[PDB]
RNA sequence: CGGUGAAAUGCGCAGAUACCGGGAGGAACGCCGAUGGCGAAGGCAGCCACCUGGUCCACCCGUGACGCUGAGGCGCGAAAGCG
RNA sequence: AGCCUACGGGCAGGCGCCGAGGGUAGGGCCCGUGACUGGGGCGAAGUCGUAACAAGGUAGCUGUACCGGAAGGUGCGGCUGGA
RNA sequence: CGCGGGGUGGAGCAGCCUGGUAGCUCGUCGGGCUCAUAACCCGAAGGUCGUCGGUUCAAAUCCGGCCCCCGCAACCA
RNA sequence: UGGUUCGUGGAGCCAUGGGGGAAUCUGGGCGGACCACCGCCUAAGGCUAAGUACUCCGGGUGACCGAUAGCGCACCAGUAC
RNA sequence: GAGCUAGCCCUGGCCAGGGUGAAGCUGGGGUGAGACCCAGUGGAGGCCCGAACCGGUGGGGGAUGCAAACCCCUCGGAUGA
RNA sequence: GAAUGCCGGCAUGAGUAACGAUAAAGAGGGUGAGAAUCCCUCUCGCCGUAAGCCCAAGGGUUCCUACGCAAUGGUCGUCAGCGUAGGGUUAGGCGGGACCUAAGGUGAAGCCGAAAGGCGUAGCCGAAGGGCAGCCGGUUAAUAUUCCGGCCCUUCCCGCAGGUGCGAUGGGGGGACGCUCUAGGCUAGGGGGACCGGAGCCAUGGACGAGCCCGGCCAGAAGCGCAGGGUGGGAGGUAGGCAAAUCCGCCUCCCAACAAGCUCUGCGUGGUGGGGAAGCCCGUACGGGUGACAACCCCCCGAAGCCAGGGAGCCAAGAAAAGCCUCUAAGCACAACCUGCGGGAACCCGUACCGCAAACCGACACAGGUGGGCGGGUGCAAGAGCACUCAGGCGCGCGGGAGAACCCUCGCCAAGGAACUCUGCAAGUUGGCCCCGUAACUUCGGGAGAAGGGGUGCUCCCUGGGGUGAUGAGCCCCGGGGAGCCGCAGUGAACAGGCUCUGGCGACUGUUUACCAAAAACACAGCUCUCUGCGAACUCGUAAGAGGAGGUAUAGGGAGCGACGCUUGCCCGGUGCCGGAAGGUCAAGGGGAGGGGUGCAAGCCCCGAACCGAAGCCCCGGUGAACGGCGGCCGUAACUAUAACGGUCCUAAGGUAGCGAAAUUCCUUGUCGGGUAAGUUCCGACCUGCACGAAAAGCGUAACGACCGGAGCGCUGUCUCGGCGAGGG
RNA sequence: CGAUGUCGGCUCGUCGCAUCCUGGGGCUGAAGAAGGUCCCAAGGGUUGGGCUGUUCGCCCAUUAAAGCGGCACGCGAGCUG
């Protein structure tokens, strides 16, 4: 039946995207803590 | 007289639709009046606010003057009667011989081609409006000022009347549709008349469905909530409420007054 | 204070009853008034206007038997009652 | 496919409609009958109260409505078979 | 089998907690009024206080045992 | 009300939100209620190195580990997944 | 974290085919004028049967499954809340 | 040596279960070291409102080709969606952006908040919505409305030519709109044809015949033609459209009333361009040629699509902004704008492929899920249903034998029909259309498809209506009557109600525990109570702000009851709420009688009683569709029994109506009556109601229900009581 | 209690005997037939329905009879629920 993963560019970018983390002040720690532990992608790849 | 179905189906034998005869040939409305779209909105910013609305059809808002100063002396003739889903009473089209349209609420036994004036002038006949300084004791009045120079916030729904009772100083007093002696200033504008359609206290919706595209979603009694939800929910088949009645957030319902007793404006009330 | 055959219930020192001034509201219209009038009955009463029916008198003018009653049907129909 | 005594015929026979009646299904009227139940009539000296007849001790009667163990009471209007 | 209330003249209730007094209403009995009855008036009687003990100077009264009566409880598998 | 060892305690001192509200050396605070005496300071403006803390970073050392240990990674690991 | 789920706002789409035949309009009738009665037209409705579509009533299968909700027959709604 | 310990490795079950829809395979021939599994051919089977085509999302090289098979593939593999390498995605007209706005997001001014941050008019962002200019064919192994061919368009910028007061983000019009039903004419699509064009074929008994088979199209500027949509034209006056307008709006006479006229679509025909079968022959997975100088014609059905902003009805009253047309303001009227022609300039991004699925979402080449368009023909009344079948695509990536038990999914049955069982659970009977005919009850709609019946095929004859063609033949749509034929049987296969009687609950359509409960639970129209006079009450938020509401007592919130009919009785003693400028108590504060600590004293610092002191509580009244409550013991009548009657006690008042062994009853399978041969269930009664009862409503109620109970008819493998056969294991 | 699934029915049984029948027998207030009661005896048999979830029980129609118990109140890696 319908599960839970239904992709979306659209919303994959307007919602975990890096210009909707920069809003926030806990979306702007969130680059903060993905950078200094050295991850590749701080945001979900999205195309 | 409001017109009757047939039980053709069930929820028709009880179903009751509003007499439209008085509505003359101008179903659709007035562009250049009714310029805006009605915003469709339950909750404020997030989170409801009032319950249980939602739905219903879709609507465009007609502009209604309730400052009837901005054409004082100035004559309008009457030429549509027409259906505002904005209101329960009916809407009237005015075309000044100044040239501006504007809608008015309609008031009983306004009939189309019917000149309608406003100001301090403007003899004590149906449709004109009037500071309340000027009409006649006794006289039945809708579309009342409660400050002066506001708007018309008083007697609009369909049917009810606002009667001139006195006056004291630079006051008037007013019996409202509620009953309430409530004492008004001397120059609140107030339209004579009282508003009409006034079946619309006769209307049966006969099912859900009227409900639904008017907007009113299904309302739930706090009987069959769970104490979690509600003060009177809980407890095995049919609990009797088991407290004083209350609302969800617990004030008691049934008989607990809760105006501001310290109101400025309690030294202008008489009555109920 | 009320009330009664007499009392009691009741109302009132939180300011009652009796008095005055103002305000609100609803119902019914005193005197005229009658042994009266009107209507087919039920029934109809302060006053004003409009719309309206029945009826009486005189004049003997026109139609000229068009008249009486009336099973059905149809309308009206106190008070109480019902939406 | 038969039988005939005078055969582009007759009989027997076959088929078909109607058909008494039997069956099936659903209705209409009537009669008997049924735990229980309503009210009626009569019955012997039973129980409770006193409604009506004399202003029947609250004048009575009535249409209606509500209430009461029961007669009955009371509200609205009406009647003279009351003053 | 449990918890807590009660058994008082013929009927229905008081009086118990704070012990020494048993009162109320109806009913029964006698006499009035009436012609007689009911209504009413006057005047009377009638209670081993469920039984068995012990407590005290003394018990309807206080304390236990039985016999009756009333109410609640008797759950979780 | 908060800080201080101080939790309303005899509760000062130091900051305060609210109300009233002075003085300029014969002026003001303090020395744990308070009062006298005796002493100590001079609020309602600001700046000020050094000694002190830490280790992303480089070096030295180790009765530290020696590939299930030692950082999660000695290996292109915050990777694959 | 509302890319599943619940609600609401903005903006588009979908609902094969049949039945039934409300109001209303036309004519005739009726009346003093009406009420109203007949046909003919009309095509209403959280109307009816029934596909797509949305569900998930009963049973059977499945049970380290095809499947961490499935399959088969049967079934409800299907112009509306 | 143990912690269901952690980490890794290897065992047992075990060559066992399984190998993923029962749509199905067989042979011949190639390649090959190796073939059930790759390629080709012949035969067979499956889908065909899909299992077939075109899009969108999402996926991101999976597309094509060459060389390959370690691993992936539930087996094999020479094959691949797999490995290595190379190639492939071409736009002014398609979609999106250098256009617009919707919800929403954001946000100069402004408001708010300890900080971080929360609001917020204008503006900006924001799209399957509005606006906007491309159709038909051919080429590649792989792209094409993108390249090529023909035909046709859109913006700019620069020039000449002819017009006019030109000119804004400003004013106005327009854009611009619901649901349902629909009329006229077209088109898409489809059927037929003696007509036209075609390779070929006369088989096995017959047929050289208007025979068989296949094909008889597409696009196309202006001009026409046919349908159809939009719109009146003058004069004045003019205070309104936030400046101004000649525009719009409002009056007032004149002129038409209409598509007459102006435009604007759509559909035909249009210069011209293109396509073009079946069958035959080959070198491939694949296509090529001829068939052709191809013909390219006539009828009928015909849309849900077009003309479109069409019409009618209804109430629940149906986006905004830009483009577009018009009007003027600054400024400018050498500028500028309009029409026609010429030349030149037209950028960025996507474009392969999968796309109901082996490429997406489910750890899988997973029987699940996934939005939009086309979806042919024949028959069955219709239809996207059902059966077969075009085009097209498949046989589902383990097979081969055997023919046990047992299981799943099927099919049939003697006599009996529910005896099965918790229950006719399941399975069965009935089943479409037409025509008869149809009860109680009823809210007059219904109940109703009640029930129960009859006809159903084929051939021949006569005959009535319409539609398109001219009134006619023809083609098509509906009917009526008569005479016959055949079989067991004519909706001959597939799709397609079992029915009735009677109770409980709930009025009804509807909602619910995604994933054990769909109900008597929720909701619901409607009733009542109560709050709220508008900066409303209430809700979110510290606040600002917002919902309520751009609403105003016929409105809005809260509570309960739950269509409809007849009704809803008594108690305000305790609790809640409502009303009481009395009185009692009452905190801070005021007030200081009086007392205390230090000073030599002025003084400084403490306590500190009268009394003035709010709400609240106490007190006094009210109120039940507010929380709630609505008795006990005795005796009494013509036999017995019972108690209309009385006595006493207590309460705030002592359950009225109407129901009642019930969704409520313990004793209890209460007691009578009905159904049965037999009835702890069912129905109707009685009332001793452990422990009904009036808005947590009471008693009824037509219709309705995948709800729950009882009964009967039809029918049956449920059973007596089993048996046989089929397919997947 | 790091799990021993609980009533009833169905299917399959098996065992004890204090025996319901059939077999043998003593007493009888056993004339005969039919009974009563006690002893030996388990080899075999021990019906079909209505009601209820029911075991039990009450019925209906029969019968030679319509036996009582055990087996985790036998039997859910056998079924139902
Ligand atoms: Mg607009
Ligand atoms: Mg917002
Ligand atoms: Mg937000
Ligand atoms: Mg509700
Ligand atoms: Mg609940
Ligand atoms: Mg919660
Ligand atoms: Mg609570
Ligand atoms: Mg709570
Ligand atoms: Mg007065
Ligand atoms: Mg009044
Ligand atoms: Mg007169
Ligand atoms: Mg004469
Ligand atoms: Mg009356
Ligand atoms: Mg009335
Ligand atoms: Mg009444
Ligand atoms: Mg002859
Ligand atoms: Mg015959
Ligand atoms: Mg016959
Ligand atoms: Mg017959
Ligand atoms: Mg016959
Ligand atoms: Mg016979
Ligand atoms: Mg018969
Ligand atoms: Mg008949
Ligand atoms: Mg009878
Ligand atoms: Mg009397
Ligand atoms: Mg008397
Ligand atoms: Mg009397
Ligand atoms: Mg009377
Ligand atoms: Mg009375
Ligand atoms: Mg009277
Ligand atoms: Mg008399
Ligand atoms: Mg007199
Ligand atoms: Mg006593
Ligand atoms: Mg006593
Ligand atoms: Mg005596
Ligand atoms: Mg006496
Ligand atoms: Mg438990
Ligand atoms: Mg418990
Ligand atoms: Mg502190
Ligand atoms: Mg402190
Ligand atoms: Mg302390
Ligand atoms: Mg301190
Ligand atoms: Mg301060
Ligand atoms: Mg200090
Ligand atoms: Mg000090
Ligand atoms: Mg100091
Ligand atoms: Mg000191
Ligand atoms: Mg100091
Ligand atoms: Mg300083
Ligand atoms: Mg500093
Ligand atoms: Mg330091
Ligand atoms: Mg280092
Ligand atoms: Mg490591
Ligand atoms: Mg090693
Ligand atoms: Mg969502
Ligand atoms: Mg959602
Ligand atoms: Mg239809
Ligand atoms: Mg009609
Ligand atoms: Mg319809
Ligand atoms: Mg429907
Ligand atoms: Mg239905
Ligand atoms: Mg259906
Ligand atoms: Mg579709
Ligand atoms: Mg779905
Ligand atoms: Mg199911
Ligand atoms: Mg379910
Ligand atoms: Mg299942
Ligand atoms: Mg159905
Ligand atoms: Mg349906
Ligand atoms: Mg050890
Ligand atoms: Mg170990
Ligand atoms: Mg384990
Ligand atoms: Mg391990
Ligand atoms: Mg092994
Ligand atoms: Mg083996
Ligand atoms: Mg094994
Ligand atoms: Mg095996
Ligand atoms: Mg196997
Ligand atoms: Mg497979
Ligand atoms: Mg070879
Ligand atoms: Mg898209
Ligand atoms: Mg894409
Ligand atoms: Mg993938
Ligand atoms: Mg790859
Ligand atoms: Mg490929
Ligand atoms: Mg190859
Ligand atoms: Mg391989
Ligand atoms: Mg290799
Ligand atoms: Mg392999
Ligand atoms: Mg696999
Ligand atoms: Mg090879
Ligand atoms: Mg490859
Ligand atoms: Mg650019
Ligand atoms: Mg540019
Ligand atoms: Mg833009
Ligand atoms: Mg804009
Ligand atoms: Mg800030
Ligand atoms: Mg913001
Ligand atoms: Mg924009
Ligand atoms: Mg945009
Ligand atoms: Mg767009
Ligand atoms: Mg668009
Ligand atoms: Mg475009
Ligand atoms: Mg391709
Ligand atoms: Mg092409
Ligand atoms: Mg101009
Ligand atoms: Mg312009
Ligand atoms: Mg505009
Ligand atoms: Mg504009
Ligand atoms: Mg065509
Ligand atoms: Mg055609
Ligand atoms: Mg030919
Ligand atoms: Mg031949
Ligand atoms: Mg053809
Ligand atoms: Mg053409
Ligand atoms: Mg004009
Ligand atoms: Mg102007
Ligand atoms: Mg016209
Ligand atoms: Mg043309
Ligand atoms: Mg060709
Ligand atoms: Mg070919
Ligand atoms: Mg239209
Ligand atoms: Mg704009
Ligand atoms: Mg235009
Ligand atoms: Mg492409
Ligand atoms: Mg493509
Ligand atoms: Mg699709
Ligand atoms: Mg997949
Ligand atoms: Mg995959
Ligand atoms: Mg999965
Ligand atoms: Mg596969
Ligand atoms: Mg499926
Ligand atoms: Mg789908
Ligand atoms: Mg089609
Ligand atoms: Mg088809
Ligand atoms: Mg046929
Ligand atoms: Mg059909
Ligand atoms: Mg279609
Ligand atoms: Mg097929
Ligand atoms: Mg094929
Ligand atoms: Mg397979
Ligand atoms: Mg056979
Ligand atoms: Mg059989
Ligand atoms: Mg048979
Ligand atoms: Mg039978
Ligand atoms: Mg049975
Ligand atoms: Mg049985
Ligand atoms: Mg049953
Ligand atoms: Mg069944
Ligand atoms: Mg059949
Ligand atoms: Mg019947
Ligand atoms: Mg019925
Ligand atoms: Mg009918
Ligand atoms: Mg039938
Ligand atoms: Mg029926
Ligand atoms: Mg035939
Ligand atoms: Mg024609
Ligand atoms: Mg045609
Ligand atoms: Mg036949
Ligand atoms: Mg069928
Ligand atoms: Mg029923
Ligand atoms: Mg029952
Ligand atoms: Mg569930
Ligand atoms: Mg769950
Ligand atoms: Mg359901
Ligand atoms: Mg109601
Ligand atoms: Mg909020
Ligand atoms: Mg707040
Ligand atoms: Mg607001
Ligand atoms: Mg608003
Ligand atoms: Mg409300
Ligand atoms: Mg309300
Ligand atoms: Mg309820
Ligand atoms: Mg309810
Ligand atoms: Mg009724
Ligand atoms: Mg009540
Ligand atoms: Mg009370
Ligand atoms: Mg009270
Ligand atoms: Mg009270
Ligand atoms: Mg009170
Ligand atoms: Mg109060
Ligand atoms: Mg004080
Ligand atoms: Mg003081
Ligand atoms: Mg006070
Ligand atoms: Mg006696
Ligand atoms: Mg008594
Ligand atoms: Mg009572
Ligand atoms: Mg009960
Ligand atoms: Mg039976
Ligand atoms: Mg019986
Ligand atoms: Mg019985
Ligand atoms: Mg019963
Ligand atoms: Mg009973
Ligand atoms: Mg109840
Ligand atoms: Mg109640
Ligand atoms: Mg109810
Ligand atoms: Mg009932
Ligand atoms: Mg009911
Ligand atoms: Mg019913
Ligand atoms: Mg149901
Ligand atoms: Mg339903
Ligand atoms: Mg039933
Ligand atoms: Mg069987
Ligand atoms: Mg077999
Ligand atoms: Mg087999
Ligand atoms: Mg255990
Ligand atoms: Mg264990
Ligand atoms: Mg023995
Ligand atoms: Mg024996
Ligand atoms: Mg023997
Ligand atoms: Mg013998
Ligand atoms: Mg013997
Ligand atoms: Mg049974
Ligand atoms: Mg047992
Ligand atoms: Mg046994
Ligand atoms: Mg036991
Ligand atoms: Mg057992
Ligand atoms: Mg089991
Ligand atoms: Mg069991
Ligand atoms: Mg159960
Ligand atoms: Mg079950």
């Amino acid at each position: 039946m319908k599960r839970t993963w239904q992709p979306n560019r659209r919303k994959r970018a307007k919602t975990h995207g890096f210009r909707a983390r920069m809003r926030t002040p806990g979306g702007r720690k969130v680059l903060k803590r993905r950078r200094q532990k050295g991850r590749w992608r701080l945001t979900p790849a999205v195309r | 007289a409001v017109k009757k179905f047939k039980p053709y189906t069930p929820s028709r034998r009880f179903m009751t639709v509003a007499d439209f005869s008085e509505i003359t040939k101008t179903e659709p409305e007035k562009s250049l009046v009714k310029p805006l779209k009605k915003t469709g909105g339950r909750n404020n910013q997030g989170r409801i606010t009032v319950r249980f609305r939602g739905g219903g059809h879709k609507r465009l808002y007609r502009i209604i003057d309730f400052k009837r100063w901005d054409k004082v002396g100035i004559p309008a003739k009457v030429a549509a009667i027409e259906y505002d889903p904005n209101r329960s009473a009916r809407i009237a089209l005015l075309h000044y011989v100044d040239g501006e349209k504007r809608y008015i609420i309609a008031p009983d036994g306004l009939q189309v081609g019917q000149q309608v004036v406003a100001g301090p002038d403007a003899p004590i006949q149906v449709g004109n409006a009037l500071p309340l300084r000027f009409i006649p004791v006794g006289t039945v009045v809708h579309a009342v000022e409660l400050e002066p120079k506001k708007g018309a916030k008083l007697a609009r729904a369909a049917g009810t009347s606002a009667q001139i009772q006195g006056r004291e100083g630079d006051y008037v007093i007013l019996r409202l549709p509620s009953g309430e002696l409530r004492k008004v200033h001397g120059e609140c504008y107030a339209t004579v008349g009282a508003v009409g359609n006034a079946d619309h206290k006769n209307i049966v919706l006969g099912k859900a469905g009227r409900s639904r595209w008017l907007g009113r979603r299904p309302h739930v009694r706090g009987a069959a909530m769970n104490p979690v939800d509600h003060p009177h929910g809980g407890g095995e088949g049919r609990a009797p409420r088991g407290r004083p009645p209350a609302s969800p957030w617990g004030w008691q319902t049934k008989g607990l007054k809760t105006r501001k007793r310290r109101k400025p404006s309690s030294r202008f009330i008489i009555a109920r």
